């Protein structure tokens, strides 16, 4: 469905600038970098625990692969 | 069946923008004349491919025409004998692999053409393996015609050490130690693997560059047009 | 003459090397002094080999 | 009221030129426009030197490889051919004919009737050094390759189907609609020549 | 009254690329549909440069591959542009798949399906093309896979003998590879833009799983823009493998010509393959090992009736989160534990990650759903 | 009641609220919710689609509220509830009748 | 003083026309600048390497 027939709305304004009249990169590393942070943040213990596990599983199971290799003393 | 991995070698084109030596292309090459063209055949280099790499068009004539080919029919139907051209492949130590066989012990010497490519390792593998030939352990013996090497794959290779000092004279003047020979040769036989080494380099730099000027352009201009909906203020006014 | 030779000798001089050698020793005089056992000594040798030629890598560019 | 709407603050957001309230925006106009379009308009220029590049090595690609064209040419050495025989050679898979002419042959070939021949050409035109005429051996009609010194007017004669050249590989007696063919070549140094 | 909207070509390219309306708020994670159209196009492309220079004549093969890269102007640089950009296709593939798993894109179910055909024909694509260059991993990796069919009872022996069209893979194999190699890329080509048409009954979803048709932004300029910022990131990637690596991806034994005797040492498929190959691996017998092998793909058309919890997206849903990025790290885990030989621990590992794969996606995930629905009070 | 202390935990790590969304917000609509929705008084549906508009500008911005303005737990009104219970009754009768 | 910016609008990228003559003549320029500029840094890098520095050697 095309604009005019999406859905209704009431009693919501918006107000808006020109790209020629504002800056592209506002606040940029000021505001950017603690933002970055934050978003960092909120994931981290979601995301980075498995991948951990992983490369302990592989670091393991690879020189495993070594020590079964050698030979044993008797 | 142990393994042992070879070491990574500084050559003078292991950085990201780092050319081939072409002098010691023009060396490699002869090492591989004088000492590995009765043994191994390289298929898919010509006479020709040497010129504006390591020979001029003069020098590579000469080359090519030292050497025998076979070529044919002729008016009279018969398969004769030619000076070879720039046209013409390098030409192959025996007629087939069977005949290859017989004259190595029922080793089959490898095509060079690749063999950088199609080990592990690389320059780095070859070189470890022509300089690495040692004396066994104790404990250890293979049958007779089987050299002991402990970078080859299960301990045990079919190839005499071809290369040891004053090989042969160089046509620059190189003193030709054992690692020079070792060192020369496996740069060469890179360029033989790969041919584009050096363009493909140039045209990694030009794209660095072009690329470094475009994504900070291009990311400047998404900001601009996506900048009316990141200002954006949104009032709720219900009556 | 050949450089190769030299910095071979140069890096076998180091304590991770000479641990290494003394290794190889031992059990080249304990397959030799015991009479039928199909044991060998290949492992203490790449043993070797790998903290030799790593060093020998590092600095046998330098005169070629 | 709707006179309670007031625009909020959009300092943070503005360009410096136009964070003057009680200062037209006009003059800033001229310049905004400007730097942003210049970006654009660099950003172009960039991609035409890159789909540039794309496009010509794809062309590239369809043109003649490396190999085609070692065998475009074929050096041939003139100490080699005899005065007044003719040698043979493989050029772009069918036989090529060189060969020294007698002083007697370049006389006899020069004062030949133009009008008389099939397809009229002079001879000081087929060829640049009078001493050597280069030629395919192909034969115009049908295909064959004609053999060197016979025929009715000593040249080259094919017994296919009944075809007469003469010194300078015109067509003189016989079904062949067109001479034999005359190839580009130019002579390097005076005893070496280059055909193709 | 203009010519974008009335035009009977226009108006498709006008509804369905300009004027389209688009959530306001879809991620960079939204990109890779873009992206996939431009690996297929550019797949198309070099590919049909590299046909004109070929030939899939057993002898001749090898040949005319090293003869595109080493005579035929710049046929190395369209060469490994085509075998790099096969892995940038498995890249985006995987990513847009990951997307719609953790953002229950799913939901919409027939642009869903279509896309699990799209994988499995461009699957079918990439394992045919790697036989092509006739090296040893192409003819060996070749004769392993297809000689799975085999276990199938009573028919098996037959079916693998009749692709083969002979005793093993030979002259015949090679010589319509090459036929079913060049018409599949066309067949993903309509199939594709049927994927898009049932899109464009819904439009699309986005990060918060909550419908976006209070806040729609035209198609042009905003995502014309980001799509070009993509695709110019997309090419960066390529390039750097084409010009700084590009034999990084492969293997080496692929630079040996094919040979019905020597066999490499650890025989693989190429590296998007290796997670499934891992967990035929795991099951000890044969047919259970293809079945397996064949679940671990189409169990992508069970996902959507495995989805118990009230929200769409996993966005707010801090179990179900963990265990979608568990998920991804077992298969990475399976794809590392496939490049292995089978040895100690090699197999233990595989078998414990392959039992996870399953467990994950038919139990934890069901369940961490619901879960998380109670503690709403839902 | 015991498991209290979890919900409320889960309230905050599940985090719709940093944007300004009640949990009826972010459910799913199939057939009973879009009827739910359809159902809803003028100042109830308005306010829903305010809330929603508000996220879909902080996600887009990929930002959040400040802490004070993030829905508290408790203040959290399940205002679908007795809409969309009452239209999956009614379709359960239905369903019923037709067997 | 009308800045620089400004003075590249009115002169060049107004008239949409002479915004595209500019991207054309500026391509030219362009290249033939990137070209030997990135040649000679590639060429200064591997220096005394390459064939195109070892040529007079043999001529
Ligand atoms: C990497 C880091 C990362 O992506 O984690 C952050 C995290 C936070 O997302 P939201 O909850 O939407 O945002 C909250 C407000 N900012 O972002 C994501 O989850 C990214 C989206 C997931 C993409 C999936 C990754 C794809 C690769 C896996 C392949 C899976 C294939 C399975 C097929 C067999
Ligand atoms: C030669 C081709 C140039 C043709 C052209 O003008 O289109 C380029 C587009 C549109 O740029 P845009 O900045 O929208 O137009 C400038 C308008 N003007 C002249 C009145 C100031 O700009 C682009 O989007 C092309 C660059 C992206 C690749
Ligand atoms: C008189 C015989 C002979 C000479 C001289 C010789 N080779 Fe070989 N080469 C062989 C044989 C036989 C094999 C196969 C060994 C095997 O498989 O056990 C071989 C194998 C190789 C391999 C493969 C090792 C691998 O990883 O499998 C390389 C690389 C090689 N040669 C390079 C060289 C180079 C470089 C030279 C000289 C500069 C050389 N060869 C000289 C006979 C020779
Ligand atoms: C040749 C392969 C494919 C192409 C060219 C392709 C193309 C596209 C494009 C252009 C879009 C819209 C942009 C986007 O959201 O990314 C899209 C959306 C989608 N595709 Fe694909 N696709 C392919 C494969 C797949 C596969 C394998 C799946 C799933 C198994 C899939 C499922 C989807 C879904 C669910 C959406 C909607 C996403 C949303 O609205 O959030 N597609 N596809
Ligand atoms: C989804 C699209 C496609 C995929 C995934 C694909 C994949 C591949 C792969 C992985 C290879 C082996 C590359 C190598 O190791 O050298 C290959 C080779 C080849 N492909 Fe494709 N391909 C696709 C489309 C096409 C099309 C459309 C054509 C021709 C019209 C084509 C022609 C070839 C040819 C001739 C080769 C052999 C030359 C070579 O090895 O590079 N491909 N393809
Ligand atoms: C500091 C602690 C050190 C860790 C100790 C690690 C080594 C000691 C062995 C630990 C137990 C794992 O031992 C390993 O188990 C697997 C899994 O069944 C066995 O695998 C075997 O059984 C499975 C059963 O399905 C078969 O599929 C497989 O064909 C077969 O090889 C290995 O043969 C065995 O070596
Ligand atoms: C993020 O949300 C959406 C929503 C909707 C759509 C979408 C993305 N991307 C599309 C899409 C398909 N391919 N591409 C990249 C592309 C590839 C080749 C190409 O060649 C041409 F010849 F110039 F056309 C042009 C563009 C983009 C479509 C159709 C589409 O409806
Ligand atoms: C002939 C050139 C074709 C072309 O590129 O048109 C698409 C737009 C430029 O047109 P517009 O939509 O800005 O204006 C058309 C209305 N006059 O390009 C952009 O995406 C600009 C983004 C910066
Ligand atoms: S074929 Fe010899 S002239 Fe007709």
């Amino acid at each position: 469905r095309q604009f005019g027939h999406l859905t209704r709305v009431r009693h919501v304004i918006t107000y808006s600038l020109s790209p020629f009249e504002q800056r592209a990169f506002p606040h940029y590393f000021s505001k950017g970098i603690p933002n970055v942070l934050r978003r960092t943040r909120a994931c981290i213990l979601r995301v980075a625990p498995p991948f951990v596990a992983f490369y302990l599983v592989y670091t393991w199971g690879t020189q495993e692969f070594e020590k079964s290799k050698r030979k044993n003393p008797a | 069946d142990l393994e042992l991995h070879p070491p990574s070698y500084p050559w003078s084109h292991r950085g990201l923008l780092s050319s081939l030596d072409h002098t010691s292309i023009r060396r490699g090459f002869q090492v591989y004349k004088q000492v590995c063209s009765s043994c191994h055949s390289m298929d898919y280099v010509a006479y020709r491919h040497l010129v504006g790499v390591c020979y001029t068009e003069d020098e590579a004539k000469a080359l090519a025409e030292e050497v025998e080919v076979q070529d044919g029919p002729n008016e009279d139907g018969e398969m004769f004998m030619r000076p070879g051209k720039l046209s013409d492949y390098f030409p192959k130590p025996y007629p087939n692999p069977e005949a290859a066989r017989a004259a190595n012990n029922g080793a089959l010497p490898p095509d060079l053409s690749y063999i950088v490519r199609a080990r592990h390792g690389g320059e780095d593998y070859v070189f470890s393996l022509l300089t690495g030939y040692c004396e066994p352990p104790t404990g250890v013996s293979l049958r007779e015609g089987l050299y002991f090497n402990p970078y080859f794959p299960g301990q045990a290779i079919g190839m005499a050490p071809p290369i040891y000092n004053e090989v042969l004279e160089f046509d620059d003047g190189t003193p030709a130690t054992m690692s020079q020979v070792a060192k020369d040769v496996c740069t060469f036989l890179r360029w033989a693997a790969e041919p584009e080494h050096d363009h493909r380099k140039r045209m990694g730099l030009k794209m660095l560059l072009m690329m470094g000027l475009l994504l900070p352009l291009v990311y400047a201009m998404k900001r601009h047009k996506w900048s009316v909906l990141k200002s954006r203020k949104l009032a709720y006014r219900p009556p | 003459v050949d450089p190769l030779t030299t910095v071979r000798e140069q890096c076998e001089q180091l304590e991770k090397c000479v641990k290494a050698r003394e290794r190889l020793e031992l059990c080249d005089e304990r397959v030799s002094s015991r009479s039928q056992t199909e044991e060998d000594c290949t492992e203490e040798l790449l043993d070797f080999l790998h903290a030799r030629d790593h060093c020998v890598a590092h600095k046998l560019f330098n005169s070629l | 009221s709707h006179t309670d709407i007031k625009v909020p603050d959009f300092s943070d957001y503005r360009r410096p030129e136009v964070l003057d309230s009680t200062k037209s925006s006009k003059e800033s106009s001229e310049a905004r426009k400007g730097f942003s379009y210049l970006v654009t308009a660099t950003t172009t220029v960039g991609v035409a030197y890159a789909a540039k590049n794309v496009v010509s090595q794809f062309v590239s690609s369809m043109s003649a490889s490396a190999d085609v064209l070692a065998m475009s040419k074929i050096e041939i050495k003139l100490s080699d051919i005899p005065e007044g025989k003719n040698m043979a050679f493989k050029w772009r898979g069918k036989p090529l004919f060189v060969r020294h002419r007698t002083k007697k042959e370049i006389d006899q070939e020069a004062a030949v009737e133009v009008s008389q021949l099939r397809d009229p050409q002079h001879d000081l035109e087929r060829v640049k050094k009078p001493e050597w005429v280069i030629l395919i051996g192909v034969c115009t009609h049908l295909g064959c390759v004609p053999i060197a010194n016979a025929g009715d007017f000593g040249g080259y004669y094919c017994p296919c189907h009944g075809s007469h050249y003469d010194a300078s590989g015109r067509i003189r007696k016989g079904p062949a609609p067109l001479n034999l063919e005359v190839p580009s070549y130019e002579f390097t140094s005076d005893d070496m020549v280059i055909v193709g | 009254t203009n010519i974008r909207k009335s035009h009977p070509l226009m108006k498709i390219v006008n509804n369905a690329f300009i004027d389209l309306p688009a959530p306001s708020n879809i991620s960079s994670w939204w990109n890779f549909g873009s992206l996939l159209g431009i690996c297929l196009i550019l797949q198309i492309l070099t590919g049909l440069f590299l046909a004109m220079h070929y030939t899939s004549d057993t002898t001749t093969a090898f040949s005319s591959v090293t003869h595109i890269c080493r005579d035929v102007n710049y046929g190395w640089i369209i060469r490994y542009m085509h075998a790099n950009g096969a892995s940038m296709f498995f890249i985006c593939l995987y990513m847009h798949v990951g997307r719609g798993l953790y953002y229950g894109s799913y939901t919409f179910l027939e642009t869903w399906n279509i896309g699990v055909i799209l994988l499995l024909t461009v699957m079918a694509t990439a394992f045919m093309g790697y036989v092509l260059p006739w090296g040893q991993m192409s003819f060996w990796g070749a004769t392993v896979i297809t000689n799975l069919l085999s276990a199938i009872p009573y028919i098996g022996t037959n079916l693998v003998e009749w692709i083969w069209g002979g005793f093993s893979v030979d002259k015949a194999t090679l010589t319509r590879f090459f036929a079913f190699h060049f018409i599949l890329p066309f067949i993903i080509m309509a199939i594709a833009m049927v994927h898009l048409l049932f899109l464009h009954e819904t439009g699309s979803n986005n990060p918060t799983g909550i419908s976006s048709d209070v806040d729609k932004i035209p198609f042009h300029p905003y995502y014309t823009i980001k799509d070009i910022l993509g695709a110019l990131l997309l090419i960066l990637a390529l390039m750097l493998l084409v010009l700084f690596a590009p034999d990084l991806l492969g293997d080496p034994d692929n630079y040996t010509p094919a040979n019905p005797l020597n066999t490499p040492p650890h025989i693989k498929p190429e590296w998007y393959f290796l997670f499934a190959y891992a967990i035929l691996r795991s099951i000890p017998n044969k047919l259970g090992g293809v079945l397996a092998l064949a679940f671990s793909i189409l169990i992508l058309a069970l996902i959507p009736l495995l989805h118990t919890s009230k929200q769409r997206s996993m966005m707010f849903r801090p179990l179900s989160q963990c265990l979608f990025w568990a998920l991804v790290a077992d298969l990475l885990t399976l794809t590392w534990i496939g490049g292995q030989p089978v040895e100690h621990p090699y197999i233990t590992i595989g078998q414990l990650a392959s039992v996870l794969y399953f467990l994950l996606i038919l139990v934890l995930m069901p369940t961490a759903g619901t879960i998380e629905n109670k503690l709403l009070k839902w | 009641r015991w498991l209290e202390g979890i919900r409320k935990w889960y309230y905050n790590a599940a985090g719709f609220n940093k944007l300004g969304l009640m949990r009826d917000d972010t459910i799913h609509e199939n057939d009973d919710v879009k009827e739910a929705i359809r159902r809803l008084p003028e100042n109830l549906y308005d306010d829903r689609v305010f809330r929603i508009k508000r996220a879909l500008d902080l996600s887009m911005r990929q930002q959040i509220l400040p802490k004070e303005q993030w829905t508290k737990y408790e203040e959290d009104k399940s205002y679908l509830e007795p809409y969309l219970k009452e239209v999956i009754r009614e379709r359960k009768e239905r369903e019923e009748w037709a067997k | 003083a009308p800045t620089l910016t400004a003075r590249l609008y009115s002169l060049l990228f107004r008239r949409t026309s002479t915004f595209a003559l500019t991207i054309v003549v500026g391509a030219l320029f362009f290249e033939r600048a990137f070209d030997q500029g990135a040649d000679a840094i590639y060429e200064h890098i591997n220096e005394g390497k390459l064939w195109k520095h070892i040529k007079h050697k043999y001529e």
